[PDB]
This record gives structure tokens, C-alpha cells and sequence, in this order.
RNA sequence: ACCUGUCUGGUUGAUUCCGACAACGCGUGAGGCCUGGGGUGCAGCAGGCUGUGCGACGGGCGGCGGCAAGCUGCAGGAGGGCAGGCGAAAACAGGUCAGUGAUGCCCUCAGAUGCUCUGGGCUGCACGCGCACUACAAUGGCGCGGCGAGCGGGAGUGCCGGGAGGCGCGGGCGAGGCCGUGGCGCAGCAGGGAUGGGGGCCUGGAAGGGUGCCCUGAACGAGGAAUUCCUAGUAGCCGCGGGUC
């Protein structure tokens, strides 16, 4: 089994998982890389850039994982 | 004026550390502040003597400890057991010294190797 | 300025050594310096027991140690050499450096 | 807040040809020009650097100008500032001028190697001609 | 003091009567690492607190053998995504992982003579915290080894799913095939 | 130089490597984009403002050792630039840093002014004293 | 339905590895004295939980 | 011939002891011992050094056993089986004649089985096997910043170079890693570094040796029957230094 996840966004997966990190408490970001196809690599800048906007307050910055959960 | 040395040490990890009447409380660990130590698990290993002991008795002592030797967490507990002993040869000498064992019964209760040094040295077999 | 340094391999002769020569120096002058022991020099050799390759990893540790004394004093040459001639019934090597 | 998002590239071709080679572009580019042979990871790294295209962009992403801009770097890497000393095949036996071969290039050169050795008789090429190993190594207990 | 700096060790209840004289609750340190020499004293493994022998665990297969450093800080992240994906305290989710996991019945040979039959045998307290440590931190492993999932979420995943019993949760689908081997022989 | 140690080590070195590239008086190499920085080292560095951040390493490297009353030189300093080696089947041995870059990017700080050699060692001057300290004041 | 068992006498280490031990076990409300094979290290003192369903 | 002593039982790591005893007394070994390790008393002197002592005996207490030896838990305590060292009698057709100006005997001694020189081999390779190394990666790898050991205490310095390396002065050292952080992101992939090509050096009289640079990028995705080692600062992981040189 070999899988090579997605490197890319296209327009239809960033406001789905928007809503899926809406919906839920705490995301991080191998977890939408597996629920979704993507690479974590991208799945981490996304998750920075929704938390530049305001969907999610960031929770721990580490360099080994960076936590993210909803705002308010 | 006043001013005590205590030194605590693990494996090979030896602490010196220098108590003395300065204006407000510091802990300066190895010529750095407990604020901005880079590693946390050595600021709070500090910080838990300080919260088992109680701020209150840390009114004005100044702690400057240096460390030396052994590696990254054999220091913790080097400066650990140096930070305690400093702390309580400090109200041996100059504060009221019924304070002194009631601090003594308070750590060596919390754990042993505060105020006493640990004997497990890094005991080589042969080949 | 007198160096005296004494090095010996042992450590009860050694020590009978400064404790007479002490005993002549005080003698001498009250602002002699104690005896003080540098770092003993000690040396170890590691080596296989058997002569040939049957047994097992089977090492024999020998080692040799060196303990070394000094005194420091400003002293007269004719003093230094009467110290000299204190100390040649000594199996102690002696050195002296009068700078 | 996908237009807002500018950070990844929404649409990157799967797989580029150059050189006479693939290249995926789910890789960025000094990761993914590596895949060419003849360039490692050392090199890919210089030539980006000296070409001056972005290292933080996949490689499918990149346009067909930027894609020219690396082709003519790995195929004269002299040109582009790059120091003698990190060449592939420098000081030649025929021309001796430093060059860095690429792609189908260097089996050819081997290709070459092992065919003028087994012409003057040469003992290296003929353990490689057997496939044994020819430099110091042991051959008793390993490489069985 | 709290572990962590944020989560109360005293305000932990273990339910189970058999496990709350061996799991330490007492509050020592604001770090799981206490270089304690409690391994000598023969039960002493009851008197190092549940999270440094949770921890110990953790730095399994060779490659992460003494590294608990990693393995504390692992779980200074894994405790954060498991309070806000629950709301409980997480040592009070550790010490449920390890009641729900700990199979209290086994099955084992037992016989005097030559001739030894495989019964079933009932499990000792300190026993059922031992396999029950080593049962979630084989799972942990063995679900974040060659997949996307990093060591700091599997402690999470387990945790959460041995908290809740469910077949999901590698522990107690573990437990309760060593219980039913029981069951097999009694 | 106690006040040294009473900011933070790694946000002293930014500010310390932007002082440098904004006073230019570190001066990049020819090859500066593609150096291994060691031996031991599998890729060039990453940071295109490598060659700062290691000036302003350095410079703390000199100022650290001034306040232990040490000595230091180059030959010793590219040991603390070292990693661990790689080598192979072979067990992964520790090695030493690049030496050369280490010596010009110390020649540099000579020419400000801020190290002043002391018989055969390089010792920080009053000038890198006081530089520092309208840094570490802003910190 | 699970019973706690309270260890009162330990005796006769037997088995291969000779880890299970005989323990005479008191149940708490009732009283009643059973033997039984525990695995694990155990204590005088301790308590232990039983699922046998038939003693 | 032999047996008892040298043991019914209990005990101990110990034929260690308690005890009953046709045995009684002894002796080796065991122990005692010697060295290192931790605690501190004094003394001397200046990553502190080394002399002299003290400190633990299983002493105290509780329960078993009671001529008991002892076992076991706790308190006190720095410490309650620390690590080594020497190591009985008897053996073995154990190994070493290739450590020997240790050697009997046999064989060889001028076309030598002597010595020495040069080259080659001891490094050959369809294959079988032992022990290790590095791995199969995300608990990872790579790039920077920060913090960084002990044994060993000789070595750093300035300049040139991209590195290896070079040159000139010359009392004179510190690791993987960990922490912080950036990239990669489950991929035979930035895992792995085998094999091979081209270049630069070091040592040496001489490279198949070592090192450095670039490139190539193998098997290996957890390993069959089997099988080793290990109880606490230990296993394991992780480097470092010394012998060889």
C-alpha cells in the first residue's frame, strides 16, 4: 500500500475542512492530513492561516506538534 | 555581610550555590534567571521547592548558583539539592534556627534527595 | 625562592620522608610552608593473561602511582645544601628549582 | 477563505519531463530536482540558490520560464557561479575541462569506462566486468 | 502543586479498590521525572507516581531506550489535546485508561508434577498495573509507527478510547482477549 | 557581564546577526550560499542569513568566554560548530566544524573594531562592550 | 459481576516460573475465606478482584 | 579397602555456623583480607589537591527459630547482597615449542628448512558459519540557534583553503545529544548508505590504507527454525578516551 497525499488545495477541500474545524473541539494538524488526502505539510499552513483569520485560536507552539482548537 | 555556600551534587553534576540578604527574591542559576532559563524542567524543579516551602520564607534571598559537570539532567538535580541547601544553611546561620528544622522536616518529608545527596554513582561492571 | 619536589611510588616512606624533613625545617625557619601533595600521578596497564588465545577475555590490570610533595620557602644556598644532605638517605627522588 | 489562503499552490502538474527524465511535482523543487541523475541533494541545493527560484515552492507549480531557468543551470552549472570543486566529472581524461554530467551522460561515460578498460586490459574494469568488488574490500565473507 | 503546571494529581479518583493502594497520586513533583531509587525497595514501583510510570513505558524498542525526556514532553502535548478533547482531568482519563485495561483474570500453567495444566489464575493489583502500563504503551507504539500519527496523538488516542471502553482502544481489546483465555480454561 | 545572560539567548542573536548585516561589517564570501559548514554536515544551511546568524553566534561565543575571563580562538571555536558525522556502516563519530569561514568571519569583527587581538588570542574590546549595550538594552 | 478478595495468608509459591502463589482470600461484606492462585506480586494486605462466577 | 572427624536436622553465597554426636584438636580454601567507591573529624596546601582517622557490625526494634545459628520487616542512617583484587587440594594428555638467550628429542644446514633484499600472498571467492556495525525511518531525518560529560589532565594558536589539509609561532583540551526552531512529511522518500565513477589530500620509500568533495542511491517495509545477554544508575541507547598505531 502506498499512499502519496495531496500537496494541494483545491478550493473545494480548504472551506470543507473549515467546517469540519468549526465542528470540532481540538484539530491538529496529522489529523487532517489523514481525515483528508493532504500532505501535513500544507495541512500545517492552513491551520496557521486559519488562525491568522479568526476560526481558531492557537493552543501550543512546539515545534514537535502545534495545537489548534476553536475560537470562543 | 551574609552570605552561606551549600553544594549539592548528582552523578557527576556538582552545584554550588550562595544565599545571601539581597533586596527582592532571585534564583540565577548558573548566571542566568529562573525566568529565562532555557530548559523548563530545570526552572520548575527549582520552582517546586519554592512552591513546597512557600514563597514566604524566600523573602529576600538572593541565589546565585553555578553548576558544572555531569549532563543536562543530572544537572537539574544537582543545582536541586544545592537550591534546598543553601536554603536551609542560610536560617542555620542567620535566621532562627526552630525554622530551620521545621524547613528540614518539610523537604526531607517531601523527598529525600533534596536535602541529601543521592549515593547512586554511575557504578561501571567490567567487561 | 626554593622548590623542593620529592616524587615517590611509596607512600609510607614517603610520609616518613616529609615528617623528619618538617622536622628539620621547622628547626630551621617558622615561615616554612606545610607540605603540600600535588596530584598523584598514577598510571595503569591493561593486559591479556594468557600467552596465547585459549581462555577467555581474561585481563590483568597492573598500576603504578606516583606521590609527589613540595615545600616553598626563600631560604641561604648553604641552607639548601644542608637540606641537600638531609635528604639522601632517602629513596625519594629529589629535584630542587631556585627560581 | 480560500482566496484569502495564499500560502500552498492550488493547481501543480503531476509529473514534468526534463532532461530525458521524470520529475514529480509533489516535490519541492531542490527535493525534487534530485531525481535527475547526476544531481544530488548537495547540488540541487547550489543550483536553485544560484538561479535564484523560489525553494519553497513545489515543482509543478513553477512556470515553463523559471523551468528553462533551471534546466540551463543543471546543463552548464560553470555558468551560474557555481565552484569547480562540486563537479561530477572534473579534470577529464580526454579534454581535461571540468564538467558535471547528467542524466544519461554518465553510463555512458561508464559505459565507455568499462569498454576502453577491457581494450588495454585493465584489471579494475575486468572485476567489474564480473561485477567484484575493486576497491580494499574483503570478499571472502561478504558481497556473496 | 500541579502536574505540569496545570492539572491537580489530587483531585484524581481512582475508583477501583484493588488499584488505588499502587497508583501514586501524591503530588511530588511538576514534572513526571523523579530520579527516585524506589525500584530497590522491592513495591516500591506502587510509590512512583502513575505518570513517571507511564512514562517509563513509553521509551520502548531499542531505538528510544532511556529517552524520557522525549517521552514527557510527548505527554506534556498529549495531555493538552486530551483536556480539551474531554474536559477531564488527564490524570483522572490515565488512571481510567489503566482500570479499563488491566485484565484483573489470566490463564496460566500450573502443576506440581511433570504434567502441568493451563488454568486460569486471578491477577495480582501490582500485576494489573503493570500489563495494564504495557499494554496501552504497546499500543501507542504500534498505531503511530509508520503512519501519520505522531507519538503525541497515539498517547491520545488510546487514552481516550481505553477511558471510554471500546474496540477501538488497543488496550482493552487486549485486555479483554487475556480475560477471555481465562474464560477458555475456567 | 551579568546583563548579558538577563535577555533571551536566542532573540539576543537576531538582534545581534541584524546589527551586523545592518552595520555591514561582516563581509559575505564568494561561496557563501554553498558551504557544507562542516564536514560532518549533509546539506548546506537552509537560512539564506546563515552567514549573520553564525557571526552573531560567534560574537557570543567571544563575549560568554570574556565574561568567564577565557580565552578563545578559532581552532577551539569550530569544535562548538561540530555535529556528528554520518560515516556509514561506521558508527556515527563526531567531527569538527569548517574552520575557514570561522576565520574570516572573526577577521571581520577585527576590522570594526569590536575584537582587538591580545598577544596570540582575539579578546572582546570596550567597543564590543558598549555595542552590546544599546543592544541588550532593547531586548 | 466482579468480587474483591482481601489477601490475608500467602503460602506455597508453586507453578513453572513458581510466580503463582496460593492466597487465602477474604471477600469484604460476607467474610468468607477462599484460597486462590494469584499471578502477580502480592502483599498481605492487598485486594484483589475475581471474575470466576463460581466461587 | 575404607569410614568416622568432614553430620540427623536447621542455617549460610561459603564443610558459614548452630547443634546433636566416637570423636577431639587443628589447617588451607570461605571469611578476615587488599583497592576503588560514596558520609565527615582533623591536619596540610592550592573541573581543588592528599594525608590521617572516624563511620556498619547485621548493631537496635518487631515477628518467626530458640543454648540457637540465623531469616525477615521497619526505624535510624550517606550507606543494610556496592565494583574489583588475591583466590585451596585435585585434575585436563585444555592451549602455547609461533613470547623467550626456557628446552629434551627428531629433521635441516651451502643449490640451507639460516639470515637478508625485492615482488606477491596472509586482504584470493559458486559457498557454509561465528561475533559485531549501520539500518529498515515520524519516539525519525535534515538546517540553524541555545545548553552541554567523565576517564584521560601536553596544545592550542595566527594565516591560507570550500573541505580535507597546509604553513608559522607555541604551557596547554571536551562528545553524542538535549532544548528551542525551520524544512520534509509516510513515500524504498530528505529512511537506508551498499556499490561504483570523477576530482582533492594525508601517511609512507611504496597505497589495496585513511580522509575530504561531487555524483551514482543497492538490499533492507521488522526478519524462519532456533538462540544470546541482563535485576538499578543496571539493561539499552549514546558518544568519548586508551592499548594496537
Amino acid at each position: 500500500e502506498a499512499v502519496r497525499r495531496s500537496v494541494t488545495v483545491e478550493a473545494d477541500v480548504f472551506s470543507k475542512i473549515e467546517r469540519d474545524v468549526a465542528k470540532a473541539s481540538l484539530v491538529t494538524a496529522p489529523s487532517v492530513a489523514e481525515k483528508f488526502n493532504l500532505n501535513v505539510g500544507v495541512a500545517q499552513k492552513i491551520l496557521e492561516h486559519l488562525c491568522a483569520g479568526g476560526v481558531l485560536c492557537c493552543l501550543s507552539r512546539n515545534s514537535r506538534l502545534r495545537l489548534y482548537s476553536r475560537a470562543q | 555581610e551574609k552570605k552561606v555556600i551549600a553544594i549539592g551534587q548528582k552523578k557527576t553534576a556538582k552545584a554550588r550555590s550562595e544565599c545571601m540578604e539581597g533586596d527582592v527574591f532571585s534564583v540565577t542559576v548558573n548566571n542566568v534567571p529562573l525566568r529565562l532559563l532555557p530548559d523548563d524542567m530545570m526552572a520548575s524543579k527549582l520552582r517546586d521547592i519554592i512552591t513546597r516551602v512557600g514563597l514566604k520564607y524566600f523573602e529576600n534571598l538572593v541565589f546565585s548558583i553555578t553548576v558544572r559537570g555531569g549532563g543536562p539532567v543530572s544537572k537539574i538535580y544537582a543545582v536541586r539539592q544545592a537550591f534546598a541547601k543553601s536554603l536551609v544553611a542560610y536560617y542555620g546561620t542567620y535566621m532562627d534556627e526552630w525554622t530551620r528544622q521545621e524547613i528540614r522536616s518539610n523537604l526531607l518529608s517531601f523527598d529525600k534527595f533534596t536535602l541529601v545527596a543521592d549515593p547512586r554513582r554511575a557504578e561501571p561492571k567490567k567487561y | 625562592s626554593v622548590d623542593i619536589n620529592l616524587e615517590g611510588t611509596s607512600v609510607e616512606e614517603i610520609e616518613k620522608v616529609c615528617r623528619d624533613f618538617y622536622a628539620y625545617a621547622k628547626t630551621l625557619v617558622p615561615d616554612m610552608g606545610g607540605v603540600k601533595r600535588l596530584q598523584t600521578k598514577k598510571g595503569k596497564i591493561t593486559t591479556r593473561r594468557s600467552p596465547c588465545g585459549e581462555g577467555t577475555n581474561t585481563w590483568s590490570r597492573y598500576r603504578i602511582s606516583v606521590h609527589r610533595r613540595s615545600f616553598s620557602a626563600h631560604l641561604y644556598p648553604s641552607v639548601l645544601e644542608k637540606f641537600a644532605t638531609f635528604l639522601k638517605g632517602s629513596n625519594v627522588e629529589i629535584s630542587l628549582v631556585i627560581k | 477563505l480560500f482566496e484569502t489562503f495564499t500560502s500552498e499552490p492550488a493547481q501543480i502538474q503531476h509529473i514534468i519531463r526534463m532532461l530525458n527524465t521524470n520529475i514529480d511535482g509533489s516535490r519541492r523543487v531542490v527535493h525534487a530536482l534530485t531525481q535527475i541523475k547526476g544531481i544530488g541533494k548537495r547540488m540541487s541545493d547550489a543550483i536553485v540558490k544560484r538561479t535564484g527560484v523560489d525553494a519553497s515552492k513545489r515543482m509543478g507549480a513553477l512556470s515553463a520560464s523559471e523551468l528553462e531557468l533551471l534546466q540551463d543551470g543543471i546543463q552548464n552549472p560553470a555558468k551560474y557561479g557555481i565552484p569547480r570543486w562540486m563537479f561530477n566529472h572534473q579534470f577529464d581524461a580526454v579534454d581535461g575541462t571540468d564538467s558535471h554530467l547528467i542524466g544519461n551522460q554518465i553510463d555512458a561515460n561508464l559505459r565507455f569506462y568499462i569498454e576502453k578498460g577491457k581494450k588495454m586490459k585493465h584489471i579494475r574494469v575486468c572485476r567489474l566486468a564480473r561485477g567484484l568488488k575493486v576497491r580494499g574490500q574483503r570478499t571472502k565473507s561478504n558481497g556473496r | 502543586l500541579l502536574l505540569f503546571d496545570k492539572y491537580s494529581r489530587d483531585e484524581v479518583v481512582v475508583n477501583d479498590r484493588s488499584l488505588k493502594n499502587y497508583i501514586f497520586l501524591r503530588s511530588l513533583s511538576s514534572y513526571p521525572h523523579t530520579a527516585s531509587r524506589k525500584g530497590s525497595r522491592q513495591f516500591g514501583k506502587g510509590e512512583i507516581p502513575i505518570e513517571e510510570r507511564f512514562v517509563c513505558g513509553l521509551m520502548r524498542r531499542g531505538r528510544n531506550s532511556g529517552k524520557k525526556r522525549l517521552a514527557m514532553a510527548a505527554l506534556r502535548n498529549a495531555f493538552i489535546i486530551i483536556n480539551t478533547l474531554t474536559g477531564k482531568n488527564p490524570l483522572q482519563v490515565l488512571v481510567d485508561a489503566l482500570v479499563n485495561c488491566g485484565p484483573r483474570e489470566d490463564c496460566a500453567r500450573i502443576g506440581k508434577g511433570g504434567a502441568m495444566k493451563r488454568t486460569s489464575v486471578d491477577v495480582s493489583p501490582l500485576r494489573r498495573l503493570n500489563v495494564a502500563i504495557f499494554l496501552v504503551c504497546k499500543g501507542i507504539r504500534q498505531a503511530c509507527m509508520k503512519s501519520t500519527k505522531t507519538i503525541a496523538e497515539a498517547i491520545a488516542d488510546e487514552l481516550i478510547a481505553a477511558s471510554r471502553n471500546s474496540p477501538n482502544s488497543f488496550g482493552v481489546k487486549k485486555k479483554d482477549e487475556i480475560e477471555r483465555m481465562a474464560k477458555s480454561n475456567r | 557581564m551579568k546583563e548579558l545572560f538577563m535577555v533571551r539567548a536566542d532573540a539576543l542573536n537576531e538582534a545581534l546577526a541584524g546589527y551586523l548585516k545592518s552595520k555591514n561589517i561582516v563581509k559575505l564570501p564568494e561561496n557563501f550560499d554553498i558551504i557544507k559548514t562542516s564536514h560532518g554536515k549533509q546539506r548546506a544551511p537552509s537560512d539564506k542569513d546563515w552567514y549573520y546568524k553564525r557571526a552573531a553566534s560567534i560574537f557570543r561565543k567571544l563575549l560568554i568566554a570574556m565574561h568567564e575571563e577565557k580565552r578563545i580562538g578559532v581552532k577551539r571555536l569550530s569544535r562548538k560548530y561540530g555535529c556528528a558525522k554520518n560515516r556509514g556502516s561506521r558508527p556515527s563519530k563526531h567531527v569538527d566544524g569548517s574552520r575557514g569561514h570561522i576565520r574570516k568571519i572573526m577577521q571581520d569583527l577585527e576590522r570594526a573594531g569590536l575584537i582587538v587581538k591580545d598577544g596570540n588570542y582575539r579578546k572582546v574590546s570596550d567597543m564590543g562592550i558598549i555595542e552590546t549595550g544599546q543592544l541588550i538594552s532593547q531586548i | 459481576q466482579v468480587f474483591l478478595g482481601e489477601v490475608m495468608q500467602l503460602y506455597n509459591k508453586t507453578g513453572p516460573g513458581g510466580s503463582i502463589t496460593l492466597c487465602q482470600l477474604k471477600l469484604e461484606d460476607t467474610g468468607r475465606m477462599l484460597h486462590r492462585a494469584v499471578i502477580g506480586p502480592i502483599k498481605i494486605g492487598d485486594v484483589v478482584t475475581l471474575l470466576d462466577c463460581e466461587r
